[PDB]
């Protein structure tokens, strides 16, 4: 998706190609300050894009994600509102 | 018995005036019953300007400092000298403003001796010195019962059964099947014990259940907690001499204080105390349910609930199991010593002064229990199919079935579905009362016509062992809001269960017993302070 | 079955509707004390007879329920009477 | 972890922990409880200085 040995060549455009393991795998095949810094930022910014992408994908075939806590009420005067604990909800 | 000189030498003085909490009871009228707290809590503060010398005892030995102003007012073994507003009790709700007066009162119990005159050590020796090849609890049911009271995530839904329930006879032989599966369930969980709290339901447990589903080592629990209340109420027996009825009255409570009938006990759950009470007549006992005496009606069905009704009138669940004819009760007499045994002298023993008396909100209760989810099958499948009303999928939010699965409990469908058949008899609300017997035979003298006493109780209410501040799940003043009825069972966390709890009041609540004025004071009552301080604070293996 | 955002909506005529999951849904997705007061009332009759007809659908496949007590006696002098724990009678 | 410790047994408590797990906790914390109830029998009850 890049180059490693130039920091100046990422960006939104080029991450947004596909999952963490591209990013990874990109980094693993290497070969002032601000350029670098600026660069991980956006590599962070990057990373949690895919991070999130992954996540729909695999999303798309699980439970809905009920509200975890309690005391959160608008028709309360009806029901009273009862949280939920995750303890397991796999699928 | 000899105090009318005494009294007639005290009042020489002009006034001593301090403060006036614990020697005011008022009555109230029928309002609210859980607002009362509220219209109570907001001017307690203002009952107390300086600190209540009986709540925290002088001390040891200061007691004895040559100048205190305890000595005062402590020159007889067997009562209680103390400052009163100069009205007649019970009062009105607010507090007047007229000029002191020095009244006394029996201590009806060798228990109220202060401390400082009675050690906490020696109290403990004698207690230590009865329990000798009497009888005993195996320490694997101790140990059992100490969790479960000592337990901070107790499981909500047991006490959701336990409101739901309230002690009748037909609906829990209903609800049998789910009541066994959570108690199984539980033991399975953490190997403790359930429903402790609640006398009745214990006492089912082992007469229905018993030799059935619960587990061998389980059950023992059970059977344990209730011969060692028979042999307590044995131990009063060879403790009289067999003698003749006096006022009416066996000897046995004469000699005793739990086994009289006049005593009513904190929990109630039905008029079978109150008919009993009625019977005696000599020395006149008087009872006020919020200003109405009473009015007996049956059972109530959802056609007519009305939540609402704030009069005096109490409910008999399904009165009997067979009969239906009218105003008879349905238990023996002793049932209801037995339950003020277990309350006065096995709760402290282990809770340890964090149990406290709860008003439960019977509306969202209801409202709650109705609303379950369950899907249509022909035979049941168990937990693994998708089918089952515990799946992760029909685990719709708010609902009933989440609550179950907060508490890791393992039921089927056809158990929960049970649960429709409470909706055959209601229970309106809670209410306080208010008893008022004068003293019996003994302290019978004519210097002690007029001293009465005032003891209060809760109907239909429930005790809770443990508050859990800490968990968000659920609201905390959702269901049950905290009504303390005597020392014993008054703790200071409760109060934050209490919706609009103020800032000030919070504070001055830890070091003083949180008893409403409307429920019967320290000096009025018949279990003073000073047996509720050495229950707190002694430690004798329990 | 209703809209939550108007208590003046709620009667038996809309609650007849289907099973205490409709009532739950409904209170769920929302967005002077009289008023309240009355409809929760209507509301706690609705969901009772939504879980008595839930009771009937499911029983319909359940065996018949004997009668828990005993000394509820008529022709007593012949057989003497005994009560039935229902301990499990699943189906 | 203060706010671990206290998380563990107030949400999962009863919950996924095996049988033995917890009793760890639960002990770790009655005791906290048991330390802070001891200051509060050495303090002779007074008002707010």
């Amino acid at each position: 998706s890049f180059d490693p040995n130039n920091p100046r060549t990422i960006t939104a455009q080029t991450l947004e190609g596909a999952l963490p393991v591209d990013i990874l795998l990109r980094l693993n095949r290497a070969t002032a300050h601000a350029i670098v810094e600026d660069a991980r930022r956006t590599l962070f910014i990057g990373t949690s894009l895919a991070l999130v992408n992954l996540r729909r994908a695999h999303d798309k075939h699980l439970v809905e994600r009920q509200p975890m806590f309690a005391t959160s009420d608008y028709s309360s005067w009806a029901r009273p509102t009862v949280g939920l604990k995750r303890t397991f909800c796999p699928r | 018995l000899d105090v009318d000189a005494t009294l007639a030498a005290l009042r020489q003085e002009p006034a001593e005036v301090q403060c006036a909490f614990g020697a005011y009871v008022a009555d109230a009228r029928p309002d609210a019953l859980v607002g009362l707290m509220q219209r109570f809590l907001e001017e307690w503060p203002g009952m107390m300007p300086v600190r209540p010398r009986w709540a925290a005892p002088a001390a040891a030995d200061q007691l004895l400092a040559p100048g205190n102003a305890d000595l005062r007012l402590e020159l007889h073994p067997a009562f209680d000298f103390f400052v009163a507003p100069e009205v007649d009790v019970p009062g009105p709700f607010a507090v007047p403003q007229v000029m002191g007066q020095v009244r006394a009162m029996p201590r009806i119990i060798n228990g109220n001796i202060p401390l400082a005159l009675c050690p906490v050590d020696f109290r403990d020796a004698r207690g230590f010195e009865l329990s000798v090849d009497r009888h005993r609890l195996a320490p694997a049911t101790v140990a059992a019962v100490r969790g479960a009271f000592r337990d901070a995530n107790y499981p909500m839904v047991f006490y959701i059964i336990e409101a739901v329930i309230h002690g009748s006879e037909r609906t829990f032989c209903a609800l049998a099947r789910l009541v066994a599966q959570c108690i199984q369930s539980y033991w399975r969980n953490t190997h403790n014990a359930a429903f402790v709290n609640n006398f009745y339901m214990v006492m089912y447990i082992n007469t229905y259940l018993g030799n059935g589903e619960l587990p061998e080592d389980c059950a023992a629990v059970y059977k344990d907690l209730l011969e060692h209340v028979h042999a307590l109420r044995r131990l009063i027996g060879e403790f009289t001499l067999p003698g003749d009825p006096l006022g009416n009255q066996p000897q046995e409570e004469l000699n005793h204080a739990l086994a009289d009938a006049t005593l009513l006990p904190p929990l109630i759950w039905d008029c079978d105390p109150i008919l009993y009470r009625d019977g005696l007549a000599e020395r006149l006992p008087e009872l006020r349910v919020n200003g109405a005496h009473f009015q007996h009606i049956l059972w109530v069905e959802m056609a007519q609930v009305n939540f609402r009704n704030v009069g005096g009138g109490l409910v008999h669940n399904r009165p009997v199991r067979n009969e239906n004819q009218p105003l008879h009760p349905h238990h023996d007499a002793e049932w209801s010593v037995l339950s003020k045994i277990y309350y006065y002298a096995v709760v402290p023993a282990f809770s340890r002064g964090n149990c406290c008396t709860m008003g439960v909100r019977y509306d969202r209760v209801y409202q709650l229990v109705q609303t379950m989810v369950v899907p249509e099958t022909d035979e049941e499948v168990g937990t693994d199919d998708p089918r089952h009303p515990l799946h992760p999928r029909n685990l719709v939010p708010n609902s009933l079935n989440v609550l179950f699965h907060n508490a890791c409990v393992a039921v089927d469908a056809d158990a929960m579905l049970i649960l429709q058949e409470t909706v055959t008899n209601m229970a309106e609300r809670t209410t306080p009362l208010l008893a008022s017997v004068a003293p019996d035979a003994g302290m019978a003298t004519v210097a002690t016509r007029d001293m009465r006493t005032h003891d209060g109780s809760l109907h239909h209410g429930l005790l809770m062992m443990a508050y859990q501040p800490n968990d968000a799940t659920l609201l905390e003043g959702a269901f049950f809001y905290p009504a303390p009825v005597n020392a014993l069972f008054a703790c200071a966390d409760h109060l934050g269960a209490m919706r609009d709890v103020g800032a000030e009041v919070r504070a001055a609540a830890q070091h003083v017993p949180c008893v409403p004025h409307f429920l019967g004071a320290n000096y009025y009552a018949t279990v003073r302070q000073p047996v509720a301080q050495h229950a707190a604070q002694s430690r004798a293996d329990e």
